[PDB]
């Protein structure tokens, strides 16, 4: 092993803020370049958010358990989960 | 109510000084309700408000930053 090179069971969370005048986002979102992680941040379920992925600027759309769908350039990935306590 | 939009701009803002400047442009920026600072290196600004153009507010902070890179634009889901 491991099966999976990019697990996000062992992703420490992203650094941010949840402001306190909107809904908190149910989704950590995690961006990996050739398996290193480039950032990392929030998103909401059932939604869809646009968002610099390397060079390009890429429509995801996140399903209601955080399932991320978009066009992203080679190497490159955006992964989501579901946050402790939705 | 109406629509807001949660924007996450990257901007060089290296020290205390730098983010000030950074925060009160986009705190003066029309439709602007809150800026917070973000990131491991403290080099994100959050900002949450109501119908702003976000290539517009990157555009403003790079010519006042030297550079600004949009990384989220993402609807406030209410
Ligand atoms: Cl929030
Ligand atoms: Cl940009």
């Amino acid at each position: 092993g491991p099966m999976r090179a990019i697990d996000l069971s062992r992703e420490r969370d992203p650094n941010f803020f949840d402001n306190a005048d909107i809904p908190v986002p149910e989704c950590f979102w995690f961006m990996f370049k050739n398996n290193v992680r480039q950032d990392a941040g929030t998103c909401y379920s059932s939604w869809k958010m646009d968002k610099k992925v390397g060079p390009n600027w890429v429509h995801i759309k996140s399903d209601d358990n955080c399932n991320l769908s978009g066009d992203f350039p080679p190497g490159w990935i955006v992964l989501g989960k579901k946050r402790p306590g939705f | 109510g109406p629509m807001r939009t949660k924007i996450v701009v990257k901007v060089h803002m290296p020290c205390g000084k730098s983010r000030a400047k950074a925060m009160a442009l986009a705190a003066s920026v029309n439709g602007v309700d809150s800026v917070e600072i973000t990131g491991d290196d403290k080099d994100r600004l959050q900002v949450v408000g109501r119908g702003i153009d976000p290539v517009r507010l990157v555009a403003l902070l790079r010519e006042k930053c030297g550079l600004a890179e949009l990384l989220q634009v993402e609807e406030v889901k209410e």
